[PDB]
């Protein structure tokens, strides 16, 4: 909240901040929300580049799975956001 | 490019504990949540990022020049840069024109080449040609079994490890000594 | 908890902890005292089951870490003299 | 009389995991006149489905000698002069 004072790098540092926060927690609450927002906000004006962030932080809060979700992690990256 | 298309399968990194147990529900449950948020994400982006300006016309113009049924046909002794000869299913040698969308290259004699159907003139390259009889043997569903499952036959599990998984998982342990790994 | 886990030193031991999560959420450490008041002494040896499984366990909790710290609090007395 | 240009182009969400349940508790905690009887103008439209059922506006100086069951032209009763709103637009 206290880094909403910002322009869109307000939601640049915030996206950073909540991964940076969560490193191996691995949850469906934040990461969906943010996984659904960043991209779906950003693309389609000229502001952009958030979208990226995100997904290259699902590793934060989602590395460690006990080593079983990594195996989904790779599909659903390797699947979305790239092809 | 040789493709090394896997089975594409093991969606199922496979429940630890095999007895009906809380815990095999919530591992359960979390290949399911991340199966629905790959749902998710993959519909809510095809109906975001409004690229609705797709079709790059040109692409449309393509399609509109190359007419609808689309004949396949055996390409053969090509003859000159804008000009080569095709053989139909009938068997029946046409002289035709290779259009400019082709690429001149990848389109060697026996390569089957796509056609316009009025006027037959080469349209396309298709490196897709394999017998419908053949393709129904590539395993696309891993079939579920590990090397546990099986037991008792370490020496005889061993041998074919080493010829068929060994030699793709660490090469190096091969070519130190320059045996060529058996087959 | 106290008498059908242990009912003959059977498979049971994994259920146990599958009712007093589900169960006793909240009061999952008082409902933790009470069983372990007698039946984890009763024998020593079954606690390590219970280590093993809230070990393998504690990777998947709820999205808010308040089971994974429910599930970090509760296996210090385990892990105790125990 | 609306320009009815809306256009939303969003995607509903479908989370539906146990994170269900953490998202009620929070839940919990963060929650813990009309037409038919008005007046109109001397020269307005008149419907012909109430040119029989309109109301007479004894207000004014004048009435209508004609009888008030249909619609056009009729010619009211000329009463004394020196009356109020003499307009004609």
């Amino acid at each position: 909240a206290l880094e909403v004072v910002s322009e869109p790098f307000r939601s640049f540092a915030n996206t950073l901040v909540d991964v940076c926060a969560y490193a191996g927690s691995g949850n469906v609450l934040k990461v969906q929300q943010l996984l659904h927002i960043c991209s779906e906000h950003f693309d389609s004006k000229e502001k952009e580049e958030d979208k990226d962030k995100k997904e290259k932080k699902d590793k934060d809060k989602k590395e460690a799975p006990a080593d079983m979700g990594a195996h989904q992690g790779v599909a659903v990256l390797g699947i979305a956001l790239i092809a | 490019k040789k493709t090394k298309g896997p089975d594409a399968a093991s969606k199922l990194p496979l429940v630890t504990p095999h007895t009906q147990c809380r815990l095999k529900l919530l591992k359960l449950e979390r290949i399911k949540d991340y199966l629905l948020m790959e749902e998710e994400f993959i519909r809510n982006q095809e109906q975001m990022k409004p690229l609705e300006e797709k079709q790059e016309e040109e692409r449309s113009k393509v399609d509109d020049l190359r007419g609808t049924p689309m004949s396949v046909g055996t390409l053969e002794e090509i003859i000159d840069d804008n000009h080569a000869i095709v053989s139909t299913s009938v068997g029946s040698e046409h002289y035709v024109s290779i259009l400019s969308f082709v690429d001149k290259d990848l389109l060697e004699p026996g390569c089957s080449v796509l056609l316009n159907h009025k006027v037959h003139a080469v349209i396309g390259v298709l490196m897709d040609d394999t017998d419908p009889l053949v393709t129904v043997m590539k395993v696309e569903k891993a079939p579920q079994e590990t090397y546990a499952d099986i037991g008792g036959l370490d020496n005889q599990i061993q041998e074919i490890k080493e010829s068929v998984e060994l030699p793709l998982t660490h090469p190096e342990y091969y070519e130190e000594m320059g045996i060529k790994p058996p087959k | 908890a106290k008498e059908w886990q242990e009912l003959d030193d059977a498979e049971k031991v994994q259920r146990e902890p599958l009712l007093t999560l589900v169960k006793e959420i909240v009061p999952y450490n008082m409902a933790h005292n009470a069983e372990h008041e007698a039946c984890d002494l009763l024998m020593e040896i079954e606690q390590v089951d219970m280590l093993e499984k809230d070990i393998d366990e504690n990777a998947y909790a709820k999205v808010c870490l308040y089971l994974t710290s429910c599930v970090n609090y509760v296996p210090e007395p385990e892990n105790s003299a125990l | 009389e609306v320009p009815k240009e809306k256009e939303k182009e969003k995607v509903s969400t479908a989370v539906l995991s146990i994170t269900a349940k953490a998202k009620k508790k929070e839940k919990e905690k963060e929650k813990k006149p009309e037409p038919n009887f008005q007046l109109l103008d001397n020269p307005a439209r008149v419907m012909p489905a109430q040119l029989k059922v309109l109301t007479m506006p004894e207000t004014c100086r004048y009435q209508p000698f004609k009888p008030l069951s249909i619609g056009g032209i009729i010619i009211l009763k000329d009463t004394s002069e020196d009356i109020e709103e003499l307009v004609e637009p």
